[PDB]
RNA sequence: GGAUAGUGGCCUACCAUGGUUUCAACGGGUACGGGGAAUAAGGGUUCGAUUCCGGAGAGGGAGCCUGAGAAACGGCUACCA
RNA sequence: GCGGUAAUUCCAGCUCCAAUAGCGUAUAUUAAAGUUGUUGCAGUUAAAAAGCUCGUAGUUGAACUUUGGGCCCGGUUGGCCGGUCCGAUUUUUUCGUGUACUGGAUUUCCAACGGGG
RNA sequence: UUUGGUUCUAUUUUGUUGGUUUCUAGGACCAUCGUAAUGGGGACGGUCGGGGGCAUCAGUAUUCAAUUGUCAGAGGUGAAAUUCUUGGAUUUAUUGAAGACUAACUACUGCGAAAGCAUUUGCCAAGGACGUUUUCAUUAAUCAAGAACGAAAGUUAGGGGAUCGAAGAUGAUCAGAUACCGUCGUAGUCUUAACCAUAAACUAUGCCGACUAGGGAUCGGGUGGUGUUUUUUUAAUGACCCACUCGGCACCUUAGAGAAAUCAAAGUCGGUUCUGGGGGGAGUAUGGUCGCAAGGCUGAAACUUAAAGGAAUUG
């Protein structure tokens, strides 16, 4: 159906396989998705070959990540473009205590959950970055 | 991009409007009209042409489901044997109400001949 | 990840508030099939003895009872030794075995 | 809770289901207590040599 | 439909008994017998049974033989091809 | 139209034949409903009750006077138990 | 599962002790039991993939928003008392009682918000 | 949107009400002037096939029949007997009618949604492949209920009925055989008509989508490179030397998972539906719906038990 999900799992099972890279097919909510986790660094960046008049629009993705071993140790999708979960801002249930973030779609544009305490939110978990 | 390699490889505007549009008042067939040529020139099409007025089209499809489904219904009628060629009267019929569900909601008569327009034409 | 569902809405969600119900293998709203109580007295007089299983061996001392709420059943008897009179009236505990 | 208290954890309340028996329990741990590997130390690695 | 459940056809004039089977049978025929048949020769659904093995076109007015109960069968079809086959190859 | 403190097929004439329900109507069974109670880390299950609050009664059922207010446990009428 | 004669489980009293003005036992209920799974689980062989298809009421939404704004964000406005939590203290003490404080999902109306569906 | 008209609204200057008429905004009616009205499946060309229906046609049986010819057996198995058998069998030669099925071919093989489908050959017509970038340009994707097909065997009418072949008949076995074993034998097998709705319907893996390892070649087509066989000599191929792509296949074969054995997805965590319940009682009772009926769907309780089960080991 989708193409978000296939984007969290490819780079999870990747940073077990080792690899040079990744490449995808990048889709429309898939593209705003992805620029959130970089900032936070994890990932050096990516971007997409061929973004103007073009049919399906893919996705190089620049790994941060080997030599020795990475940066993003696990994403894993709870709702991303998946499974349709729902948080409040007072309701926070989250893995990893604190090492770790959860991203929030929200009202207002992307972020953490820590800054997104401080505007205050809600949204759906895309994935759990532990 | 897509469309601007062609707008240099072609020749231009006014006449391409002209080139295709007898073609299409013969006897339907925009995929045929559109293979003739001078391809470079039809390339561009849909990249930049709307697309035409036409007649048929939404109703091809429809058309050439029933025109099958005749044909099948002599071999339904006779000897029963036909185990597997039943199924296909149901999935071409049945592939006609599929597309009718999304094809009637842009426009008006579609509606009313797409219920009608099994068994009949 | 999640439930299967992605809890996307429009008159979904309804379908698995249907599994729970069906499903619940032991026995419904209370017991009566016969029976529960606290204390449900029954007053027997047949004193018999009953067989216990397949692998050991021993023959109990039982009386069975005839209870309040209609019903008789074969009731152990716990403690060594036992005298029971005229009924008498033995209020029974209820618990399995 | 041996177990733990050896490994030098005082308190830890760690929910083992699925199964009964004692190797395959004691098999397991050893696991997640010898690769650590996860966020803070992740960010720590860089520096080499032997 | 009709005010009916499964299907009589013919079946009210027999009142209650006779039988799945023996009924099921005097239904085809007849029902079939009854049921719009066009003419070979006009096209129109014009075929009434004159008869038992007569049949008219009520708009032509041709008359035609066929089966008793139905205008044709598969059997005098099958009839008409083989003569045909036979017929075609000694023609060449 | 009538009625009533006041909504109104509440009730009643006439004209329309309706209106609901695969988002569960209608119907059956259930060893008061909410505020709340214990669980359990959370989630939910459980429980819904004596107390607070609102609802319904007085052996079963219907009607009625009085009174601002009652369709009345401590009123009647009056069949039945 | 103990008792086929020297019984760690009967039967008697010593001893050991859990607990202790209480205690277990039964019944009801809940945890564990992720064993109704939303958090928290199975469908190759464990209960279990519908024989398979054609479609729908109804789940989801294909390359960077822009209008509106229901679901979204961001700030204010209600939930009796009792009980629950935090302390004074008050009756020789104390639970009770008692004062004061702190929290409450939900819904109402209201600035403001535009990724998504 | 600017600019004018025509109808409505229109306190008014008038104590007042009044009778009588415009233009300005708004609304309406418009003219002038000045800008949009917009974008998985199919389509064309195509290839395979064992996709289905009907016809044609072949052979190879054995029976039956017609005919040869000729004696004392044949049939069958562990061993035998039943059976067949001098009225001439069987075995044997040829010829006909009937007659079911397609050996050899047929392969880790191809195709249909599945069930399944295999003589060659013809007729009508479908479907997946590719390649096109033509159209909807994301149109889509699944779905209880609904609806369709759905082996075989049963059932029923009617035709055909060769070997076969339940039941059932005699024989041997043997304590017993209604058993395996052998002979005989009917519905059935088959055809057209109409029902059944089930199978170990299996890939024990529902179906739709994304990613995530390679390796040998199999079929279809397409991009071919290259020359050769192979044809003919402008030239292009059926196979092929030799890559690549696309769809299925299956094996060989990963490591994170998988109880496991295993899988490459049954992996990494999806969309969606159905559905699970400790085992026996039970896919049963009772009621409903359907069916000619068989039975199928739908679907448990009293009660009973400290287990059923899977996989892997060691005896």
């Amino acid at each position: 159906m989708t193409r978000s999900s296939v984007l969290a799992d490819a780079l999870n099972a990747i940073n077990n396989a080792e690899k040079t890279g990744k490449r995808q097919v990048l889709i429309r909510p898939s593209s705003k998705v992805i620029i959130k986790f970089l900032q936070v660094m994890q990932k050096h960046g990516y971007i997409g070959e061929f973004e103007y008049i073009d049919d399906h629009r893919s996705g190089k993705i620049v790994v941060q990540l080997n030599g020795r071993l990475n940066k993003c140790g696990v994403i894993s999708p709870r709702f991303n473009v998946k499974i349709g979960d729902i948080e409040k801002w007072t309701a926070n249930l989250l893995p990893a205590r604190q090492f770790g973030y959860v991203i929030l779609t929200t009202s207002a544009g992307i972020m953490d959950h820590e800054e997104a305490r401080r505007k205050h939110v809600s949204g759906k978990i895309l994935g759990f970055v532990y | 991009e897509s469309v601007i390699e062609q707008i240099v490889k072609y020749a231009r505007k006014g006449l391409t409007p002209s080139q295709i549009g007898v073609l299409l008042r013969d006897a339907h067939g925009v995929t045929q009209a559109r293979v003739i040529t001078g391809n470079k020139i039809m390339r561009i099409l849909k990249s930049n042409g709307l697309a035409p007025e036409i007649p048929e089209d939404l109703y091809y499809l429809i058309k050439k489901a029933v025109s099958v489904r005749k044909h099948l219904e002599r071999n339904r009628k006779d000897k029963d044997a036909k185990f597997r060629l039943i199924l296909i009267e149901s999935r071409i019929h049945r592939l006609a109400r599929y597309y009718r569900t999304v094809a009637v909601l842009p426009p008006n008569w579609k509606y009313e001949s797409a219920t009608a327009s099994a068994l009949v034409n | 990840m999640g439930k299967g569902k992605p809890r996307g809405l429009n008159s979904a969600r309804k379908l698995r508030v249907h599994r729970r119900n069906n499903r619940w293998a032991e026995n419904n709203y209370k017991k009566r099939l016969l029976g529960t109580a606290f204390k449900s007295s029954p007053f027997g007089g047949s004193s018999h003895a009953k067989g216990i299983v397949l692998e050991k061996l021993g023959i109990e001392s039982k009386q069975p009872n005839s209870a309040i709420r209609k019903c008789v059943r074969v009731q152990l008897i716990k403690n060594g030794k036992k005298v029971t009179a005229f009924v008498p009236n033995d209020g029974c505990l209820n618990f399995v075995d | 809770r041996t177990l733990e208290n050896t490994l030098k954890a005082a308190f830890v309340a760690i929910g083992n289901t699925y199964g009964f028996l004692t190797p395959n329990l004691w098999a397991e741990q050893p696991l997640p207590v010898s690769p650590l590997d996860i966020y803070s130390d992740e960010a720590s690695a860089q520096k080499k040599r032997f | 439909m009709a005010k009916r459940t499964k299907k009589v056809g013919i079946t009210g004039k027999y009142g209650v008994r006779y039988g799945s089977s023996l009924r099921r049978q005097v239904k085809k025929l007849e029902i079939q017998q009854h049921a719009r048949y066009d003419c070979s020769f006009c096209g129109k659904k014009t075929v009434k049974r004159g008869a038992a093995g007569i049949w008219t076109c009520s708009c032509c007015k041709k008359t035609v033989a066929g089966g008793a109960y139905t205008v044709s069968t598969a059997a005098a079809a099958t009839v008409r091809s083989t003569i045909r086959r036979l017929r075609e190859m000694v023609e060449a």
